[PDB]
């Protein structure tokens, strides 16, 4: 149906932040999570797939993890270029398709 | 490098039908899964449908299933989507994407939109 | 040539005589085996299965092609010459196999002209027939399972389940294949691999493979079970993932003046104990020359012994003397088990150790007795028309040998011990005795 | 009877003692195996598959019937008598099996009264029960595959595809069957073939076959894995293509005054080198008589050794003397590998070569040292309650033998070499030395 | 160190030199194997199949748990101490494996915290990921067959037919399982069982099992085929019917100053007869020390010999002297078969018995002749640039040894006979000769 | 010990519908097959229907198939039967029972009603 | 469809009696038979299943047998407590359910 | 030896139905495939249909599928064909034949009419 | 659909003639060809099946071959009794039945 994300997150530079994504047994419990980034006024791009695998040309400061019916995206060495929106998605066995989260907007201090 | 381009009408009158076309360069549409996504202004993403043109397979979002039709054209390497009976709630940016899914080397199942198009804005007025 | 009468008195009863046959003069035929199935009718349910499978299979197949290239790149027409310096080190068999490999390439090229047709086959067995020279059978692994099980159940199960089933089937196929086509195959330039082993690339169904050849012979099963039908890998394609195999189909030829004689062992009595003679049970006679034979590598039928090569081995002079009548040179071993045979039947005549088993005359009811000086008894119908041994009642014939068999007597050889540890024990004890005798002279 | 204390000083540590059990007193039960499936529910998609299959199967089955006829035609009631002249040549076991076959023929006739019912079965397992005497189970090969896979997919795939699938399944079944029922089966008149081998005619599923018998016993798995459950072919039908098999189900009986003793080998020190004793590791004692045993043919469990026959073998006098305390007659071999064991535990007591491995006393922290005149050390809690060897920490008991174990000393036997080529080399060298000594006397 | 020039004259031609590699330093990973399928989607057609299956499987699994409990109940922290009195009798390997088992129990507890999730899996392969410590893969036997074949055919066939198919599948699974997990497994406290054998609990598909580990290495196939990837049973559940297995994944390390030399045997001529030298064909050299090797347990590749342990064995002094140039001590055996090799190629140079095979020089057309005093001929391009042997034509290089090879001559060792019965015959004859010589002194 | 209790109306008017309920104590209705049987006064037994509630499977007597409906309630562990258009021929004693079926250890197939309820009398007048 | 039983049977005490049940190839020929007892004014109980297997707490004087398309129930040591009605039943492959016999009433003299 | 005989009406009026019967001697109709063929006067052969009576299977020529019905009679060992709405184009000689098909010993698939009947002439006037 | 044959063929006696039959991938490319003979005023008979196998009692002067999507029938030692019509047929996977050629009439000079 839908995945639960926090509307906002914030942390100062050179620090690290974590974004959570909550789901259920049919989607996150049984299948993996993908993370996408949307910068202001540009095309969306794939950051993470299979809960921990970074795409080509993605900085090592991004990491992903999954536990139970929840998943997390961690960003270290926070910079100003990391301000964006972040979305999580997961395959759902009852829909034969992906379900998205609400998105989290990241603001750096 | 695979590239995608969306095309459609800028303005759609209410209760009419919206038609969109995705054109692919650098790959054949008959060897991959594809998908359609939309984003209302100021809101989050919403999945519309996934298609496999080679066998004509389709998976639908249950909310929008009754208003969605799909078609293809292999000669020009294009695939098209049509949404009927549009209201003011259907104004949004629309994207087509390549959507592989399956098991990884270590038997973890996943889905991903690995290539995205620029998107096209549709306003219902 | 063998002294059967004397041998029977130390428990070596004459058995069946058999002919000697060896394979020769093979015919050749080429066939294609495709090691990846056609999934074009379920393409929406494949995921990334085929890519991973291709990576693994390429890893398996690359060394075989590398080994073939050594001979392929260093052989040219003269009537063919090999570059010995480039080859470096090789056995005679490997060089001969390389010559055969060079011979097969002319038909290999014609077959490889059918690459696009080979890639597009969608059935387990297909015959491609374009011209008289471009004709070949293609056998495809796992195609039957896909066509019969996975395609008919599309949309009855989820796409994820179909993908997982396909992956598991491919993994099981590779698990079975690795034993034959893995690192154990370090010498693919040879023609000694059996067709049964090669058929593992087609799931182990060599019956269908042989049916595609179209041959007909009465010795088919004997050829199969003697490991005389072999095959050789001639070409490996690392982009379409198929191999070309040449099959050699020989005939069986009988060696004219040769035969193989079997001896049946029976325990005998000496000095209030039970003994068994230690003598080979199969003897090869060729042109009135006696030798051993490594019969464990051959096939034994009712009428003949069938082998893929000559397995004759030499025999010591003392053993040959034992077989020709000098029974004092035949070794013997003590019996401490109840499972050793106690009687046997040869040409209608009974040879029995009647000290160890109860022997009765059914015709008269009187017992048959054996004295301590007799090793065993010969029983025919001159003295016992019908004999009883336990629950066995047998009507007997007439003995063709000496009429004084049971009153002659024989000379007995020395005891031996055949256990593996006992061999080392005996060798060490003999060496110690020899050292003692040697040092007695010095003092 | 064995001198365990002296044996432990040359690295032969006392192991587990086990009982000795052998099969006896079998019960018999008959079953039918039909080797052609019923295709009446897919008859429109059979082509000519069954005709070709029948031709091949008849070729396979004819020799077995021919071999059975030799005993069937030459045995009559008297309490049964065999015509020895007609049989000609036979071992005792073959004659006994022929008697058993003649006994089974009556129930074979009773079963063969059910031929039409046997032909019409359409399930993998069926129990036919017409009268108290006409009752038998029928097992049909490949019927499950036809009923579960091919019939439900009719018209979901083409008739051509169904025919090809059926043909491939039959060919694979024949490919698997040929190893057991082919020319390797020269002697079907016997009762030594295991039920596992016979079950290949039913796809190798012997669990179902045994379940049809209805027996119940606590030694079931031990009977199975010791190869003690056997079967004999009693009748072959060449028109309906089925066989009748009699199964023998025995019990296990323990030999009363017998046991089997195991010895654990450990390396020991002598003359700045490491050695191992060459002595059999399993010894059979029956009524205070010592012998070897061919234990490779038996099943070893925690509490007993289970065999389908008596596998006792004789032992040399020198080896028997070695086992009873004369250690100067026990051979030894040099150690040049790091894999040889260096310590063992027996009845809570450690026997260790502490020259080769580091031994420490955990209670005090002090090292345990072995001198050059000691083969190995016995460690119990009189000297060290808790011992450390590498990453192993062990609490120990008390030794029940002599209190002066580590100060006595022993006599050492001669070295030997056990490699196969080295055996011939040693024999040749000894013969040459003997020839030299012999010719020294003449001159 | 070896005298290759002298060895080549008695038919021992120098072959390939290889490296020596042994496994070491393993990584460990745990996995769960569930031995009963989930039938919740066909529960109306199960009958009493699962109850009978559970009874049989419990009977199979109980002894394994009993054997593990012996070490589990008698091991505690101190850094771990075993109770030697309670254990009683054990080898060093068993005690080490018990230490490993105690180490694995810590992760076993965390896995067993997932019992309810394990019981409810409904797919062949599932990854359970609850926390960082509670993560494991689960593999379920027969689940794929149920999901792909039986569930989709519900109501297309009768419920009775579905039940029978399920029962037959389970029975076949048990029939295959019993060989590995039956009474033959009397010592489950060990880490020597291969992953291939363990995979029989998952239908023999070890490829999928290894894929779940996620490792990557270039020596993967070599590790597999050398039997270096092993596993150990850590926990058995008798209520949910699953096991926990720890897999050991090692690397291969090369022994630095060691190599293995191969010799190619070729027949040679002496006294109007054909002979073959009886010498080991593989020789291990470590730090300039020569020994035998039990290479039958190792894996032979093109560039190296790969073993799971050190298989070196000692060699006699006479054989070591033979290998270093004393050819009068190298034994030989008569040739009576046509299959023995007659020539070989080493470093571009031919070594051939041209008395037994026809040798011609292609450059000049003249024959190559061998005299009666020559054992065999060395052929290089100083005398014949291109040689013809039968249908083989070879271009040759230059010999790097002595320029007077064909005119020197060698000393010949004594003949021997290697047949097993001939060994006992020779031992008995030598003992009789020794007895005669001994009694000559007394008189 | 498994126990069963039937419940229903004592008198049913002609052409109306008869409803019966079976309540189980000591076991869950979702792990077994169950069945309904009836016996007219002074006559023999007649099978009505068998049910597997967990999957909703049902087997019917062909004579009575068109007039039979079944239902369940897992919370109260009960299952119910309904027979429509009743005549004077439907007066009888009614029983519910547990009805296991399958192959034995020796591959003999069988069916049996191993536990019976007391039964309830229904008269149509 | 239906199984054929004799309406009545009778035998004196301390004797033995046999009750027959006749069917066809679809029910008795291919499947097993069950036997039930109904005493006057009490619940029915299962006596025999799988053609010969007695239920728990059933006296050894009851035995069952099957031959061809017929089955038999034998009662030895006849007593007064054995007066009841006896019914046979068999699974029928054409119905996916049981078929009953008409029942036999046992009277002891 | 297997023999076949055709039987039918000599003359068929236009728009009526033509009925033909094939009678087989020497074999049972329920163990083989059979087929019908026709030849117009002076022209080539045309396949009509193939039948397997034992299971009631039938394969049709697509042009004539809508006008063809088949039937059988096992007691008299006969099978019958019926063609409706006949015009002048349907006058021809008609044959029944035995039509085995399948894979050979060497896995070559084939079809053949191995036994033919004499044929019957039908004129539409 | 249909196979292409030449309408006529002719050759003098004691000579040899060849008749061709052309098809497509669905019928001749994937399946074998059968050849039938029709003499004037007599029943049709099967000459060749499986592209080269003669029926019982058929003269050795008739031979068949197949290459690609084409097939050929060769007649040697031409005589006057060989005057007839000859038809080729092949199984078609899209029809589940045979497709016929147009037929070739043979005239001998
Ligand atoms: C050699 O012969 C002597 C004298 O009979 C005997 O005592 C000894 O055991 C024999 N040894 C061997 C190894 O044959």
């Amino acid at each position: 149906p839908v995945l639960t994300q926090p509307p906002s997150a914030s942390e100062a530079a050179r620090k690290s932040v974590t974004i959570s994504c909550s789901g259920s047994s049919s989607n996150i419990g049984s299948n993996s999570v993908s993370w996408y980034q949307q910068l202001p006024g540009t095309a969306l791009k794939l950051l993470i797939s299979y809960n921990d695998q970074r795409a080509s040309g993605v900085s090592d400061r991004f990491s992903g993890s999954k536990s139970g019916t929840s998943a997390s995206l961690a960003i270290s060495g926070l910079q100003t270029e990391d301000e964006a929106d972040y979305y999580c998605a997961a395959w759902d066995d009852s829909l034969s398709g992906p379900v998205f989260g609400g998105g989290t907007r990241l603001t750096v201090l | 490098q695979v590239q995608l381009q969306e095309s459609g009408p800028g303005l759609v009158k209410p209760s009419e039908t919206l038609s969109l076309t995705c054109t692919v360069s650098g790959a054949s549409i008959s060897s991959y899964w594809w998908g359609w996504i939309r984003q209302p202004p100021g809101k989050g993403l919403e999945w519309i449908a996934d298609i496999y043109p080679n066998s004509g397979s389709t998976n639908y979002n249950p909310s929008l299933k009754s208003r969605v039709t799909n078609s293809k054209d292999a000669s020009k390497n294009q695939f098209s989507l049509k949404l009927s009976s549009v209201t003011a709630a259907d104004t949004a940016m629309y994207y087509c994407a390549r959507a592989p899914r399956g098991y990884s080397y270590s038997y973890v199942f996943g889905h991903r939109f690995d290539v995205w198009g620029p998107g096209v804005l549709v306003t219902v007025s | 040539i063998l002294h059967y009468e004397k041998l029977s008195k130390i428990g070596l009863v004459k058995g069946v005589t058999r002919k000697y046959k060896i394979k020769s003069n093979p015919l050749t035929k080429d066939i294609v085996i495709k090691m990846i199935p056609n999934v074009s009718n379920m393409s929406q349910c494949t995921g990334s299965v085929m890519e991973n499978y291709k990576t693994r299979l390429n890893g398996i197949l690359t060394p075989i092609k590398g080994a073939l290239e050594i001979y392929k790149n260093n052989t040219h027409d003269l009537g063919v010459i090999m570059a010995g310096v480039a080859i470096g080190i090789a056995t005679a068999a490997q060089i001969t196999a390389g010559v055969a490999l060079y011979e097969a390439m002319k038909n290999a090229d014609n077959i490889n002209k059918l690459k696009s047709s080979i890639e597009s086959t969608n059935e387990a067995v297909v015959k491609l027939q374009e011209t008289a020279e471009k004709t070949v059978y293609v056998l495809t692994a796992l195609q039957d399972y896909i066509n019969t099980n996975l395609v008919p159940t599309i949309d009855k199960i989820s796409c994820k389940q179909t993908e997982l089933s396909l992956d598991l089937a491919l993994s099981k196929y590779l698990s079975d294949l690795l034993f034959v086509f893995g690192p154990n195959l370090q010498d693919p330039v040879s023609n000694s691999m059996t067709i049964q082993a090669i058929s593992q690339a087609f799931g182990g169904n060599y019956e269908t493979l042989l049916r595609t050849l179209g041959y007909a012979t009465e010795d088919f099963d004997d050829l199969l079970e003697s490991d005389s039908i072999t095959g050789q890998i001639i070409y490996v394609d690392l982009s379409s993932y198929y191999i070309i195999v040449r099959v050699y189909f020989p005939i069986l030829t009988e060696i004219q003046q040769a035969y193989i004689q079997e001896l049946l062992p029976v325990s005998f009595n000496n000095d209030n104990s039970e003994w068994i003679s230690i003598v080979p049970n199969f003897i090869l006679v060729r042109n009135t020359l006696i030798s051993n034979i490594e019969i464990g590598f051959c096939l034994i039928t009712k009428r003949s012994v069938i082998c893929n090569q000559d397995y004759a081995t030499p025999m010591t002079n003392n053993m040959r003397e034992c077989l020709t009548g000098s029974t004092e040179k035949c070794p013997r071993e003590l019996v401490v088990s109840s499972h050793v045979p106690r009687f046997a039947l040869s040409n209608g005549v009974l040879f029995a150790n009647c000290i160890s088993v109860t022997c009765q005359c059914q015709t008269t009811g009187r017992a048959i007795s054996q004295s301590g000086e007799q090793t065993l008894l010969m029983i025919d119908n001159t003295t016992c028309p019908t004999a009883v041994l336990g629950n066995v009642i047998i009507s007997l014939g007439k003995y063709l040998g000496s009429v004084n068999y049971n009153s002659e007597g024989i000379a007995i050889g020395p005891p031996v011990f055949t256990d593996k540890v006992d061999i080392s024990s005996q060798i060490s004890s003999m060496n110690q005795s020899l050292q003692q005798s040697k040092d007695y002279i010095k003092e």
